[PDB]
RNA sequence: GAUGUCGGCUCGUCGCAUCCUGGGGCUGAAGAAGGUCCCAAGGGUUGGGCUGUUCGCCCAUUAAAGCGGCACGCGAGCUGGGUUCAGAACGUCGUGAGACAGUUCGGUCUCUAUCCGCUACGGGCGCAGGAGAAUUGAGGGGAGUUGCUCCUAGUACGAGAGGACCGGAGUGAACGGACCGCUGGUCUCCCUGCUGUCGUACCAACGGCACAUGCAGGGUAGCUAUGUCCGGAACGGAUAACCGCUGAAAGCAUCUAAGCGGGAAGCCAGCCCCAAGAUGAGUUCUCCCACUGUUUAUCAGGUAAGACUCCCGGAAGACCACCGGGUUAAGAGGCCAGGCGUGCACGCAUAGCAAUGUGUUCAGCGGACUGGUGCUCAUCAGUCGAGGUCUUGACCA
RNA sequence: AUUCCUUGUCGGGUAAGUUCCGACCUGCACGAAAGGCGUAACGAUCUGGGCGCUGUCUCAACGAGGGACUCGGUGAAAUU
RNA sequence: AAGGAACUUUGCAAUCUCACCCCGUAACUUCGGAAGAAGGGGUCCCCACGCUUCGCGUGGGGCGCAGUGAAUAGGCCCAG
């Protein structure tokens, strides 16, 4: 539910106490409420909040429109976060608290096409006694005369990575708030300069 | 033999179909500020060897 | 990174001279003697982990004879070993103590090294008859 | 992935002695007409040369030896063009395109310092 | 993909100070580590890892040092974070003569 | 006028007569461990030795090491050990040529996928104006395993030996997802060292060739697991066997005949991902706005908002697609500074008979990293894109 | 290279050995120039074991080149 | 990386080994062999001294992770 947008910055070592952590360092940057979403006028509770700064010549005029009506600044970047309704213009502190666990989500990186044994971790074939199926290759893709189709679903090659991907239970490690920044425990999907999303754990332990 | 092979001759609709794609796009043609003949953009007009000042030789 | 078919230098004097990985367990010692497996896959034995295995050479005249099919603790391992502060510690041979159906070895002392997590991974036994505990 | 960043389309020997090829040709003749993707390359290869000779001193100029095996084109970068661009911050390197070929069908492009 | 205008290195750098330790001008040659063995229980105990740096990978936070000893018969190696609480002081015992930065050859 | 035949591997999915785990009933159930039957198919179901073997026997573990179906599933997917071609041998049979219930060594497994099917990705048009963007979720997919230890508690129970249910903590294994900070792997020319030979006139310094890096040592970005981080859930609703409340037919009794409650790893929902071609094509915000055309060319043509084309790039990518920049400009290159890697450059001086060593020099060199900076190219243009059908109803000047 | 029963039986080696070595004789169905038993040396012969080393494998990764993909040129095939 | 045959019908394939000099070498034998058995050491540069050269031996010194420094280049053993 309460959440926010960043950039995923890099990974780095950091202590507390006596043991090491990595931690990802997140800029989760000041987001403008754009457009608050009423049962009344939209039939669901939402919030449309903003990212990063653009110049307003990029800027066309039916975004100007949009922005011009919440009185903002254009962004660039538009997500809306169901059953979240502060009052302002949305920032980390106070948000989120040291130690609190949380839900990061971005875009993994993308691998483009890759075939069964990275895309699925298959098992290919025998690098010696004889092949011409020498590693990766799927083996049978079905059975024979009786569906004499090929399951829907089959795990094949195909474009890996680039997906929307989900990280349960990160640990909130450090808060550096005027700087705009989050340390986290862990990986969070998608590569440095990535759009990420922070929330509330989806179903807290 | 010759492995996998076609089963039945492909219908010159079903032919046709699949060259739905085939068809070349015209260049997007500019006119040259200088030597009035008709050229590429990013290039240099081939007529004048221009693209602001003359670079290429005629 | 110990495994089935991995032979081992014997740290202790229990007259096994080297054994040979035959399965690698997930290591109990707890009230009792030491643990039922917690699982029947579990592919690598680490520092502090229980393998059972047979025994390739040992030396004339000793409590361990070949051939024998005994239960060791791994004391020393060339795959690296991280500690929670972020240092690393790595041996150029890896290395078991027999041990007993109890955890306590067979022999009356401890050769070369042996890695903390050995203590943390409560054999206090083996951890008293090491000359240094690295 | 692929995240990598340089460029070859033969072996690396052949990489090497092409750049190397086209350098010297580039400032031997101060504009060469190649392929555009051969030219692109050619550019950052050939815009270190310069700044390599930019030093002036006898290491400067063997540096340079070892890209450049044409005694006179050392010379000419050495002592000719590389004091020409005393003040330039490098960028001596203009890529044009000129066009299509026949057989290939390739977009050729001027290469000038 | 979010275009910000920022300064990832210094951001970095920002959240790293604080966890980045200076430590003697050493390379390789003999030094004498003090480790601080606090996990013995509740009891804090000292041991020292003397021996030869063999490398020296890293910078910031991220900065470690490789140092290889025989002790009581078998080959040892420990690899330190500069700023591992769990460091105490590294002193150098002895510095020596290399014609390389990773001396890994040694391990014969 | 040909449906390739055993076993393995690879890849799965499905039945339940369930091997484990979940729920129960009876027990010759004190407890603990069992036995047996019922409900239950969500996930799981180890690695070796022998044999072509399936099977089976053994070793060592496990919660468990289930039985079957899918042309004894799968050879336009791989193998080719077994069997059923031609050589050859042994035993045996036959006078023989030959033969088998046999046994033994050998013995070519055919680059290009047309349709359906399956995985990825676009082009078209539709969704009653032309556009930029945020979205609901009908529907669909993924996921679903389990041990051990402690606490309850040395309690219940038991004469004792031993030793719990229920509830609550931790910590693994295997699997999966993401990630590269760590630990490592690689990093085909980023740095050094080394040989032979040929070249740059020679010396000195270098280059080629010795692989499609000559060889060695190291190694950034990247990518990577053997390295990290997270995960399977909790709550809920309806059930299964089963346990019960109220309670007749049958003045008693009965969980049922009418009604009601509880009850499973299963069902629906919850978690993660796709998702309005959901032609039933949904919702919200914002923009542009009613242009011109002789009954001779009956809708084409300037245009708006907006986009495409082209260019320079990209942790995006087969191509397309996607994201960024395009001078109103820091997009990429170069250049500057820094990081990082290599490990002390050429030249000169000194020491030595020399090989070499020392200094100058934490030198020199420099792919991909982090900034900065208008030096180079992103020039100049072109192309396209609305003026919103009708019927009913309601509100309105 | 002969044995059906058969993975005969006992021993060896292995953690575990239907194969292999050795004994044993109950030779379905050895045996003396269709030679019997043995034999040092020789073998791209066949069987079984050991040391060494290793991407054969756990379990695969990274990297290179040549195809595959894209453009311009030329343009086949079995099959139907 | 760690492991090192666990792969599998079978170490099939691919490593390891690799030249010259010195030391050294088994059962068994038809006394030839087996034998390159097995195993171990050396190898580059400079200087001085000696000799039988194209070169070699002894001494001391130098440099590198490494000296048949790159190419050509036996894996070995036990039993049938
Ligand atoms: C290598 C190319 C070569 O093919 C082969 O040699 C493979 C190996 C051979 O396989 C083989 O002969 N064999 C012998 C058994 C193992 C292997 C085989 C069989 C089936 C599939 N794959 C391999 C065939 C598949 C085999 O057919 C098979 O014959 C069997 C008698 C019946 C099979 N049916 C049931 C499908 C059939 O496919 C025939 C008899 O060939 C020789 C086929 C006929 C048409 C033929 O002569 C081709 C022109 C042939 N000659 C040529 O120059 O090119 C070919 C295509
Ligand atoms: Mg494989
Ligand atoms: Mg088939
Ligand atoms: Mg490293
Ligand atoms: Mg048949
Ligand atoms: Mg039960
Ligand atoms: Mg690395
Ligand atoms: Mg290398
Ligand atoms: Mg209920
Ligand atoms: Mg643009
Ligand atoms: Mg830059
Ligand atoms: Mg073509
Ligand atoms: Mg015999």
């Amino acid at each position: 539910m309460k959440g926010i947008l960043g950039t995923k910055i890099g990974m780095t070592q950091i202590w507390k106490n006596d043991r090491a952590i990595p931690v990802t360092v997140v800029l989760a940057g000041p987001c403008p409420i754009v457009q608050r979403k009423t049962a009344q006028t939209d039939g669901y509770e939402a919030v449309q909040i903003g990212y990063a700064p653009k110049a307003e010549r990029k800027v066309n005029k039916p975004m100007q429109g949009h922005f011009a009506k919440a009185g903002v600044a254009p962004t660039r970047i538009l997500r809306e976060f169901r059953g979240f309704a502060p009052d302002g213009d949305s920032v980390n502190v106070d948000i989120f608290a040291e130690g609190e666990k949380i839900d990061a989500t971005g875009t993994s990186k993308g691998k483009g096409t890759q075939g069964v044994m990275k895309r699925w971790n298959f098992a290919g074939g025998p690098a010696s006694h004889g092949s011409k199926k020498w590693h990766r290759r799927p083996g049978s893709i079905g059975q024979r005369k009786t569906p004499g189709r090929v399951y829907k679903g089959k795990r094949m090659a195909g474009h890996m990575g680039m997906e929307r991907v989900t990280v349960q239970n990160l640990e909130v490690v450090e808060i550096r708030a005027g700087e705009n920044l989050i340390l986290v425990k862990g990986a969070i999907p998608g590569a440095n300069g990535g759009l990420v999303v922070l929330r509330s754990a989806a179903k807290a332990s | 033999a010759k492995h996998p092979v076609p089963k039945k001759k492909t219908s010159k609709s079903k032919r046709d179909m699949r060259r739905s794609h085939h068809a070349l796009t015209a260049p997007n043609l500019t006119e040259c500020p200088q030597c009035h003949g008709k050229k590429l953009s990013h290039h240099i007009c081939p007529n004048c060897g221009y693209y602001d000042g003359r670079q290429v030789l005629a | 990174m110990i495994m089935p078919q991995s032979r081992l230098d014997v740290a202790d004097n229990s007259g096994a001279r080297e054994i040979m990985c035959i399965r690698v367990l997930n290591s109990g010692i707890g009230g009792k003697g030491l643990t039922t497996g917690g699982g029947g896959n579990k592919r690598y034995a680490h520092v502090g982990d229980i393998i059972v295995a047979s025994v390739k050479d040992a030396a004339p005249r000793g409590a361990v004879k070949a051939g024998d099919v005994v239960k060791a603790v791994v004391v020393r391992t060339s795959h690296a070993i991280k500690r929670a502060d972020g240092s690393t510690i790595r041996f150029d041979r890896n290395a078991a103590v027999i041990i007993n159906n109890q955890g306590e070895p067979r022999g009356t002392r401890v050769f070369g090294p042996v890695a903390r997590e050995l203590r943390d991974r409560r054999f206090m036994k083996i951890v008293s008859l090491a000359p240094e505990v690295l | 992935h692929g995240k990598a960043g340089r460029k070859l389309n033969r072996n690396s020997s052949a990489r090497v002695a092409l750049a190397r090829a086209q350098a010297t040709a580039l400032l031997r003749e101060g504009r060469i007409q190649t392929t555009l993707t051969k030219a692109k390359e050619l550019r950052p290869f050939v815009e270190q040369l310069i700044t390599t000779a930019k030093g002036g001193d006898l290491h400067s100029r063997r540096l340079v030896a070892q890209d450049i095996h044409d005694k006179d084109v050392v010379r000419k970068v050495m002592d000719e063009v590389a004091p020409k661009y005393a003040e330039r911050p490098g960028g001596y390197t203009r890529i044009l395109r000129v066009g299509t070929r026949r057989g290939d069908g390739v977009t050729m492009a001027l290469i000038e310092l | 993909q979010t275009h910000i205008k920022i300064n990832r290195g210094e951001l970095l750098r920002g959240i790293e100070q604080d966890h980045t330790r200076q430590l003697p001008d050493f390379r390789p040659g003999d030094t004498v580590r003090v480790d601080t063995k606090v996990r013995e229980g509740n009891r804090t105990r000292s041991q020292a890892f003397e021996g030869v740096v063999i490398a020296i990978n890293g910078s910031g936070s991220r900065k470690s040092f490789t140092v290889r000893k025989i002790s009581f018969g078998e080959g040892v190696e420990r690899v330190f974070p500069f700023a591992s609480p769990l460091v105490n002081q590294v002193t150098i015992v002895e510095r020596g003569k290399v014609r390389r930065a990773k001396l890994y050859y040694l391990r014969e």
